[PDB]
């Protein structure tokens, strides 16, 4: 029972980290940040997609 | 040529000199402050994201 | 309790030498930087008199 209670807490902490981790409010680990392209070229189209899963 | 009521060459000098003096001031400010985006004039978006990151 | 409360007081009032030493280091550098800029700026007008006054 005690161990279950302890894990119950860690479970919540994991969810917190996921629904809080943010690069300036752009939540990163909750899933909302799906594939986003980063233009790493001087001209249009030269970008790289980055995918952050839940 | 051989005119005494116009020195377009001088006017040009001042124009470039001014530009240089302005550049000096902006650099000096960045060096003394230690931050590149001091005013938003430097980078409106930079100020926005930097402030939120701060 | 005493031991716990002393610890809490430390977390709120006691200083962290690592971070504080860092800020003293940063402060000294920014001071030296500004002073250098000030010195150069102080000589900016010295360019004006070069224009035959």
């Amino acid at each position: 029972v005690a161990i279950q209670e302890e894990i119950t807490a860690l479970n919540d902490e994991l969810n917190r980290i996921a629904e809080t981790t943010s690069f300036g409010g752009n939540k990163l680990l909750n899933g909302t940040f799906s594939t986003k392209s980063f233009q790493i070229g001087a001209d249009n189209g030269e970008a790289v997609m980055l995918t952050l899963k839940d | 040529a051989v005119n005494v009521n116009t020195n377009v060459a001088a006017m040009t000098a001042q124009r470039y000199l001014t530009g240089a003096t302005n550049a000096q001031q902006t650099s000096m400010e960045r060096l003394s402050s230690g931050f590149k985006i001091n005013s938003a004039k430097d980078d409106a978006a930079g100020l926005q994201i930097s402030n939120r990151l701060n | 309790i005493n031991e716990n409360v002393n610890a809490s007081k430390s977390r709120i009032k006691d200083t962290d030498f690592a971070k504080e030493t860092t800020a003293l280091t940063k402060s000294q550098i920014l001071s030296q930087a500004s002073s250098s800029v000030l010195a150069q700026a102080k000589q900016a007008p010295n360019a004006a008199l070069s224009l035959l006054g």
